[PDB]
């Protein structure tokens, strides 16, 4: 399980294993991540620019 | 002397003719600067503000404690009393 | 101040009118008096009777209601006109607690509902209850009907439109304001 | 010898003075006679602290002055006359000027410009005053003579900008003057000073003049603040609509501040904060500005306990502010753990310091957030958890007194749980899966409206600039 | 030169008086041995300036307190006269070899050189002041790339020797800049070396762990601390960053690491936890744990700032994994795999929770450990809106100041 290598997950407050076979982690909703992380770089180069104007 | 990180506000406003009395007139409405005034009020230098590594002076990025346990002490503690219930059950 | 504006009378006086701004249960007023006393008389004449209404204002923003309850209790043995906002205060309490236990429970018996709303007989319990509008049938109160019509009252007030906020309605706002 | 500094001096607020002199001749404006004045008013406090004090008399004696001259030299006669530098040559010309106001022109009455020379000369006495750093008698002299003037004449727009800043002075001078000790002449003298200031700010409202409008409403905040009438100032802060448009950056800044004081007292924590955030950001960063900024991080520190928050432990260490802020770092640290046997030693400990702020009526309010906050740990670190268990924590005295903080705290909100009575715990209904929820909906919204209106501050500003290059020559 | 490293890191455990009695002893004679020998008189003043009313503390050239556990750090007046009589005759005669050399033609390479020699000569003694100069000499005249890379990292090694992070942090940064320039991969290893050891006295041991990786494929001995420490820091770095996976196939991505074997009792320490952590032993991994503390952290120069941040930080990791692979568990078990008793586990994890850090709750009328931790579509979510908050904040601020001017 720690591998993922079948996710699921080991109850043992009865003494069950839960058998996941689903996708985790959503390809769309990763991407903006990085899109958010490239702004965050581009708006403090912008503010190096505006440091002329200061 | 600025409120955290000072390169991120020193971009942010630099020296202007303009402003540069407003600054003033700002501190002075307030009534001190406030960082001159606590050393002679207590009259003693802080033992407060040496209560932690980084409360004196921090050339490190912050840890999260504040608290400052050794638990080691604790752990080791808790290994052998452990031991010592199973042992004498 | 330091010539007849500071009187004994006055101390007096400001203790009694901090309880009448409470017993309206407006925090907001009580806070904006007690700034101005700092300036004037509580270190000065220092508190011992302007006190008490402050640490009364602590135990129910708080919400401890023993401290509370007790204070009060002790606010009976003074008998002289501060009595007359005492009586308002523990009636107050009453209600504070009954809005609380919404969240709290859905099920508590009739014993345990007596201790909470600080009543020592059976009957008062059973009378606030009709008032209060709980149903409480064969001793069992439900509190999720009462949350309900507290959670109904907020949506019938017309603004009623954009407080549920239409699905279609956020999408018309987004594009026109690309296309202003 | 003497003299010739004070030429020097005198020289330099001329230019200033005269530049602006033609601006306001083609037709009135304002934020370009600010840009001037506005470097100016540095300038005349740097001049005026290093170099002498009959400097000032110099140039007021040397313009014509309708009672100015007078009022000026009562002040310094009193600390060692000087009557050098008042013979002619400093006393006949009216300093060098084209036709604006010049020493033959206005001898001869053709012209009597004297009407933007008068509002500098208060100006440069006022400075003076607050520069040598003495209050009393001084200061009720400069606001006698100044404030009637100004009022028997209905001030043009432009006169109008500058007569805020000597506002902003007189008020200064008396409320410290009122703080530095008890009197009772200084006591009756503050009902005096009340009133003025909102019937200056009546007059601001008329020309809808917007600089002059929101610096006086600072002033009246201020005051209320110190009264302990914020009954009277939620009323105030209800009436208004402050302008953003011609006002400085440093007007900006202690507007936002002195909404936040008003709204912690209303129990409004929610607006203050994004208040408090917002009026460092105007604010420059500077050591000019220091008592400023200070204030305004205790305020915010604090601010964030009263929400249940919590600032950072890492706010504190990276300021250069450990030591005015050292209580409120206690505080952070108390609040935290959930200590009531902490707290009440830390604000009894420091309990002066947070009385000079006029913070101390804050923290006494946060002896309920020590519990709510206490409780708020208890839930995420506990499912399930027995009402005794609870007890030890926190130092609590019965199972049935903890019910009621909880049964109060999550009528705020805040813990998230519900009371079991019939079987002693109390079980936490957090399991979010809120991404099922059209909760999302909701902030995603609010932050594309955020967005479309920095846009729209965008289109303001940029193309205002672009006009005016078409306008001016350089072709 | 090469014999500054060793006398520090014996010089730590007398600045230390939490370590063992007997290791602090056998420090001390070494270090004496080397004062004599080695002229290490003028770093034994700076240890008594790094107390002054501190343990570890003896000095009778200084200031004296027996009450330290260390007695063995205790100055002798043969020492104080022992440091004058070869700091001056030392000084004098070397640098009238140099003077000749400077009267004769040749100074591209031969003075420039001869720079370096009086520069190595007080780095070994532990002057740093007299050190920068002299070396500060060299730079000056125009050499190899190479050559001046070799300088800067020589005058680096100052700043751990005084175990002052802010003269590295300097110079680190000098070195950076010609690193490129010369593009020699010979000083590049040791850059990496010698930057990752400043990463590893502060709190980013992420950034450590890229550049100890690359010490282990290729180290580079001279002036830098011997490899069987290096061992030591990669796994130090690796506990700390990494997750089971990952952890294994690095330690098999270096064979030298299990090659090596403990040879070392603080390599030793490390290297047992390591192990324990990805093969998922949790029974022996609770005493581990102590042993690193012992063994390594508060020994080391750099792990003794991080002594209390370590502790804190491996536990989170133990539990995290177990937990996250778990819906539930019960309380009394999961005490038992590490070998607590029950009351004691709650106490570590109950301060990991509410910084959520480790996404969990405890029943303790169940006795069972809920899980509730999201990892699809609202975790991305949850976390997505704080960089776009972030966003919003840095336009915020930047709009206002523009517009303004």
């Amino acid at each position: 399980i720690l591998d993922k290598i079948f996710y699921g997950v080991l109850d043992q407050g009865n003494g069950w294993l839960y058998v996941y076979e689903t996708p985790n982690q959503d390809a769309t909703y990763d991407s903006a991540l990085e899109l958010v992380g490239q702004l965050n770089k581009v708006v403090d180069q912008l503010f190096e620019k505006a440091s002329v104007l200061y | 002397m600025s409120t955290d990180v000072a390169a991120a506000q020193a971009q942010s406003k630099i020296d202007l003719t303009k402003k540069k009395n407003e600054e003033i007139n700002k501190k002075s409405l307030e009534e001190d600067d406030e960082f001159e005034d606590f050393p002679i009020d207590t009259w003693a230098n802080g033992e407060t503000i040496k209560s932690n590594a980084v409360t004196q002076t921090n050339i490190w990025e912050e840890n999260w404690d504040d608290v400052e346990v050794d638990d080691d002490f604790t752990n080791e503690l808790k290994a052998e009393l452990d031991r010592y219930k199973r042992e004498n059950q | 101040n330091h010539k007849l504006s500071e009187s004994d009378k006055k101390s007096k006086l400001i203790s009694l009118y901090l309880l009448n701004l409470l017993s309206q249960n407006n925090t907001t007023k009580f806070h904006s008096e007690l700034q101005y006393l700092d300036k004037h008389i509580k270190n000065l004449e220092d508190d011992s009777l302007l006190s008490y209404p402050i640490k009364l204002d602590r135990w129910l923003m708080e919400g401890s209601y023993q401290k509370a309850w007790d204070l009060l209790q002790s606010g009976s043995q003074n008998i002289s006109e501060f009595d007359s906002f005492t009586d308002i205060l523990k009636s107050a309490i009453r209600d504070e607690i009954a809005k609380n236990t919404e969240l709290s429970y859905d099920f508590l018996p009739l014993s345990n509902i007596k201790a909470l709303l600080f009543f020592n007989n059976e009957k008062e319990t059973e009378k606030f209850a009709l008032e209060r509008n709980w149903p409480i049938v064969n001793s069992k109160v439900y509190f999720n009907n009462q949350s309900k019509e507290k959670a109904d009252y907020e949506d019938e007030m017309m603004h009623e439109e954009d407080q549920k906020t239409n699905i279609i309605e956020k999408a018309m706002d987004y594009a026109i304001s690309i296309e202003n | 010898l003497h003299h010739s500094e004070k030429k020097y001096a005198e020289e330099d607020q001329v230019q200033e003075l005269l530049k602006v002199l033609n601006e306001i001749s083609k037709t009135t404006l304002t934020l370009d006679p600010r840009y001037i004045w506005r470097s100016l008013k540095d300038l005349s406090s740097l001049r005026n602290q290093e170099l002498l004090n009959a400097e000032t008399l110099c140039f007021t004696v040397n313009v014509l002055y309708p009672d100015s001259s007078s009022f000026k030299k009562n002040l310094l006669k009193f600390i060692t006359s000087n009557h050098k530098s008042s013979v002619p040559g400093s006393a006949e010309l009216r300093n060098s000027y084209p036709a604006s106001f010049y020493s033959v022109n206005t001898e001869k009455k053709t012209i009597e410009v004297t009407a933007e020379i008068n509002c500098f000369m208060h100006l440069l006495v006022q400075l003076f005053l607050w520069d040598s750093k003495e209050l009393e008698q001084l200061v009720e002299f400069n606001r006698k003579v100044v404030i009637p003037n100004l009022l028997c004449y209905y001030n043009l727009r432009s006169l109008n900008l500058i007569n805020a800043k000597l506002w902003f002075y007189i008020y200064l001078s008396h409320e410290t003057l009122a703080r530095s000790s008890e009197e009772i002449n200084s006591d009756n003298q503050n009902i005096i000073l009340r009133s003025t200031m909102m019937k200056f700010l009546k007059i601001a409202s008329l020309k809808h003049d917007n600089e002059t409008k929101a610096m006086l409403i600072n002033l009246i905040l201020r005051d209320f603040l110190n009264n302990g009438e914020v009954d009277s100032a939620s009323d105030f802060i209800s009436k208004l609509e402050y302008p953003h448009t011609d006002v400085s950056s440093s007007l900006e800044a202690r507007y936002f501040f002195y909404l936040s004081k008003i709204n912690a007292i209303q129990l409004d924590y929610s607006t203050a904060n994004e208040y408090i955030i917002a009026a460092i950001r105007k604010a420059p960063h500077n050591s000019k500005s220091l008592g400023f900024l200070q204030q305004s991080n205790k305020l915010h520190c604090c601010i964030q306990l009263l929400m249940g928050d919590i600032p950072e432990l890492s706010f504190f260490h990276q300021s250069n502010m450990q030591k005015s802020l050292l209580p409120y770092y206690h505080l952070t640290k108390a609040v935290k753990l959930g200590d009531l046997k902490k707290f009440t030693s830390t604000i009894t400990k420091y309990k002066q310091l947070l009385l000079k702020d006029d913070t101390y009526q804050l923290c006494v309010r946060l002896r309920s957030n020590v519990i709510k906050t206490g409780i708020r740990i208890i839930s995420l670190t506990y499912k399930k958890i027995s009402l005794r268990d609870i007890c030890l924590k926190l130092n609590l005295d019965s199972e049935q007194t903890v019910e009621y903080m909880v049964s109060r705290a999550i009528r705020d909100g805040v813990i998230e749980a519900k009371i079991n009575h019939e079987d002693g715990f109390i079980e936490t209904t957090e399991l979010l899966n809120i991404y099922d929820s059209e909760d999302p909906q909701q902030v995603f919204d609010e932050r594309i409206k955020f967005a479309n209106q920095l846009h729209d501050e965008y289109l303001v500003s940029m193309r205002y600039p672009e006009d005016k290059k078409t306008q001016q020559n350089e072709k | 030169r090469v014999p500054n490293y060793e006398v520090s890191e014996k010089a730590f455990l007398l600045t230390q008086s939490k370590v063992s009695i007997e290791q602090r002893k056998e420090a001390a004679e070494f270090v004496l041995a080397k004062i004599k020998e080695e002229e290490m008189a003028p770093y034994y003043k700076y240890l008594c300036e790094e107390y002054l009313v501190n343990n570890g503390q003896s000095d009778l050239e200084h200031d004296e307190k027996s009450d330290s556990l260390n007695e063995w750090i205790k100055f002798d007046q043969e020492l104080y006269n022992e440091l004058c009589k070869k700091n001056e005759s030392k000084i004098k005669e070397l640098n009238e070899k140099i003077q000749k050399l400077e009267e004769d033609d040749e100074g591209e390479l031969e003075q420039a050189q001869a720079w370096i020699n009086l520069g190595e000569y007080y780095a070994q003694i532990g002057d740093k002041d007299n050190a920068e100069k002299t070396l500060g000499k060299s730079l000056s005249k125009a050499i190899s790339t190479g050559a001046k890379i070799d300088v800067m990292l020589t005058i680096a090694r100052l700043g751990f020797f005084y175990n002052d992070q802010l003269y590295v942090k300097e110079k680190l940064e000098a070195v950076n800049s010609m690193i490129e320039k010369g593009g020699d991969w010979e000083r590049r290893n040791r850059y990496k070396t010698y930057y990752g050891i400043h990463c590893l006295a502060v709190r980013n041991f992420k950034e450590a762990a890229k550049l100890l990786v690359d010490s282990l494929a290729t180290f580079t001995s001279i002036e830098l601390t011997s490899y069987e420490s290096i061992a030591t820091y990669a796994s130090v770095t690796g506990l700390f960053t990494l997750e089971r996976t990952d952890l294994k196939s690095k330690v098999i991505d270096s064979p030298e690491l299990l090659s090596l074997i403990s040879t070392t009792a603080a390599l030793q320490s490390i290297s047992s936890l390591t192990i324990s952590l990805y093969a998922s032993d949790y029974a022996s991994y609770f005493p581990y744990l102590l042993e690193t503390y012992a063994n390594v952290l508060i020994p080391c120069k750099y792990l003794n700032r991080h002594a209390d941040f370590f502790v804190r930080e491996m536990r989170r990791k133990v539990y995290a994994q177990l937990l996250e692979s778990y819906k539930t568990l019960s309380l009394k078990s999961m005490a038992s795999a590490f070998g607590v008793s029950v009351a004691f586990l709650d106490n570590d994890l109950g301060k990991f929770i509410p910084n959520k850090q480790l996404n969990c709750v405890i029943d303790r009328v169940n006795g069972i450990v809920e899980t509730n931790r999201p990892d699809n579509k609202n975790a991305q979510y949850h976390l997505l809106v704080k960089q776009g908050d972030g966003l919003l904040t840095k336009l915020q601020k930047y709009g206002a100041a523009v517009r303004l001017t």
